[PDB]
């Protein structure tokens, strides 16, 4: 309400368009020894310190979850995107590409991302179950599908009568306080009777659900060709912030789409299984945009997502991919995204192979 | 004093501290019945604590029933809707010069919107605070203050 | 049209996603001929994004 | 095996960077087969 000037918080200011290329002037270059963060190349220890795990569900206490179309991710220093070699005779040959950052994820495996949960959403990493207290809420996994066919599961550990979880997929723009299907960008199942919920509309084109159901979830979206028919460029936003005691990265998320025309992604579908037994097709009409597996809680619902290598009734398809596979695929993809952005800003020129892949 | 103890004291004394009478501001409004000191708890805007996403569905509902919306934003996530269920705080007029001010407190995990006194309020005074209503395109104000914005918005 | 765009724009408006995915699969498979494996991958799959 | 970023930096990133330079400079009509040819013929200096 003042002017096109300094950011809304004096805690950290990013370089405005008039202060272009202003890197986040957060912590000073003068660091303390510390000792705990003095890991070297000879030691074998994961620098991403996961919090203490507790059998009772807990809350991430100092994480400002996504809002206003503003995505929030973990940050690590990464003082140099590694390009160190011998001192070449030409002192103007190589570029260090000092991004001084990375999207390192606080996860041993592809799990339910804590960055995209509601403040009323509790997790227990003993089974990575998710639970709530009042009404409905939504959580999502770490990964997100953009093409191909894949598959995961949800295991339900507690379903009292006043406890009805919902399980399915949701694109970004999905308000994580809504019950996973209240908008047109989410398609789920209600875990009282198998009922497909989308646009808050319930449809009985489905089988029946059981209290101890280990439910399999198969979903096939077309390649990014039929998804976009154009450039699927991924120019990323990256902003450095130093929240109360830790460094984090902000990126710009998508905006609420007013899409009211139906253009289904070609040959995309969703299939639901009960313990591998085909519960049937859920949604053939699938809108564009990346999707991610999501779970909605009612009052005190206990469910958990699960990947493929520890499966119970897996499909024997050679094309579908477990949660972990697409997870590390997207992780490596965002690594290359950081690489390319630091290249763009740091070294003149860019170049990519024969487009098709 | 502890916010819980102060809140218990406020909920004990609220029924006999304030009243509602015919108001020269507009219609009926909240008047002071016993001299209220500055910063002390005047009144809770008690009502139905709801989440924000359910506001519109309620509002349109009232819009379908012709019943006025009595909602105050607790925060970006919660709202006290007093349209159907509330207390006397639904009769606090506004003044550009308020002797009161709204603040959100946390008691045992639940948030309460309490109007406290900006100054030492004396008996008979009509209670008014800053609604801080965003600028629309216009509600004339008759608070009587010399600094009156002529409009809440 | 395409050649009048700046560096960031044109190089973005042409080719980014294949690097996004191919460098990923190259790091995933860890081939002995990284540049040559990328070359084989691209000469097989030249067409279907264009 | 090196981590993702380090492996790609030690294996493909420099020849990639020189291809970046040449693509940004000459602006060919079909950059697809341009980098095809480039990554095929200029691989010997970074194998
Ligand atoms: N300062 C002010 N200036 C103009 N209108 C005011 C006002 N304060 C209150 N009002 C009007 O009074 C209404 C309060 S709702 C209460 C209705 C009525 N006063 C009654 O006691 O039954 C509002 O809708 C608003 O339009
Ligand atoms: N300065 C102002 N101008 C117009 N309306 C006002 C006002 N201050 C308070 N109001 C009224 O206050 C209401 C919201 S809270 C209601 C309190 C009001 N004293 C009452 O007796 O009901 C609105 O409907 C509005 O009509
Ligand atoms: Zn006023
Ligand atoms: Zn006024």
């Amino acid at each position: 309400k003042q002017s096109s000037a300094v950011s809304t918080s004096g805690n950290l200011n990013g370089g405005i368009a008039a202060g272009s290329s202003g890197k986040g002037r957060g912590a000073k270059r003068k660091q303390q020894d510390g000792g705990t963060t003095g890991t070297t190349k000879k030691a074998r220890s994961d620098p991403l310190f996961s919090a203490q795990r507790l059998p009772p569900h807990g809350y991430p206490l100092e994480h400002p979850f996504n809002k206003d179309g503003y995505r929030y991710i973990l940050a690590e220093p990464d003082p140099h995107a590694p390009d160190p070699e011998k001192l070449e005779l030409d002192c103007w040959a190589g570029k260090p590409i000092p991004g001084d950052l990375y999207r390192a994820c606080l996860y041993e495996r592809v799990l339910l991302a804590l960055h995209d949960r509601a403040p009323q959403l509790k997790i227990s990493d003993d089974r990575l179950t998710v639970v709530g207290e009042k009404g409905y809420s939504m959580v999502r996994a770490s990964h997100g599908v953009r093409k191909g066919a894949w598959y995961f599961e949800i295991t339900v550990d507690e379903m009292p009568p006043d406890t009805a979880a919902r399980l399915g997929w949701s694109q970004p723009l999905g308000n994580l306080q809504a019950p996973l299907g209240y908008d047109k960008f989410s398609y789920s199942w209600r875990s009282k009777k198998g009922t497909k919920f989308h646009q808050s509309i319930g449809k009985h084109y489905s089988s029946g659900y059981g209290q101890g159901d280990v439910l399999g979830f198969y979903i096939n979206l077309p390649e990014d060709t039929e998804t976009a028919k154009s450039l699927p460029d991924t120019y990323k936003d990256k902003a450095l912030i130093k929240f109360k005691s830790y460094l984090y990265f902000e990126e710009k998320d998508f905006v609420d789409k007013a899409e009211k025309s139906l253009k289904q992604t070609p040959h995309s579908e969703i299939i639901f299984y009960k313990n591998g037994v085909n519960q049937g097709v859920a949604y053939k009409d699938i809108f564009e945009g990346v999707y991610f597996p999501a779970i909605s809680l009612y009052k005190s619902c206990t469910v958990s997502i699960n990947f493929g290598p520890c499966f119970k009734y897996p499909p024997k398809d050679l094309t579908y991919r477990p949660m972990s596979d697409m997870g590390w695929g997207a992780v490596v993809e965002h690594t290359l995204a950081d690489v390319l952005y630091h290249v763009e800003t740091e070294v003149d020129g860019r170049r990519s192979p024969p487009w098709e892949p | 004093l502890p916010m819980p103890m102060r809140f218990r004291h406020l909920k004990k004394t609220s029924k006999e501290a304030v009243g509602v009478y015919r108001s020269p501001i507009h219609g009926r409004g909240l008047f002071c019945k016993r001299n209220i000191d500055a910063g002390e708890m005047v009144i809770e805007y008690a009502g139905i604590v709801i989440r924000s996403i359910l506001t519109d569905k309620r509002e349109k509902y009232y819009d379908s029933k012709g019943i006025g919306c009595y909602m105050f934003r607790i925060d970006d996530s919660e709202v006290v809707d007093a349209t159907m269920h509330g207390n006397a705080a639904r009769f606090i007029n506004h003044s550009c010069e308020p002797n009161c001010y709204s603040r959100v407190i946390n008691i045992d995990g639940q948030k309460h919107i309490v109007i406290f006194a900006m100054r030492k309020i004396y008996r008979g005074e009509e209670l008014t605070y800053d609604y801080k209503f965003p600028i629309e395109d216009k509600l004339p104000c008759n608070c009587g203050a010399k600094k009156c914005r002529k409009f809440l918005n | 049209d395409l050649q009048s765009l700046p560096t960031r724009a044109y190089l973005d408006q042409t080719v980014v996603p294949i690097l996004l995915q191919g460098l990923a699969v190259l790091a995933k498979e860890r081939p002995p001929n990284p540049i040559e494996f990328l070359a084989s991958y691209l000469l097989k799959n030249k067409a279907q994004f264009e």
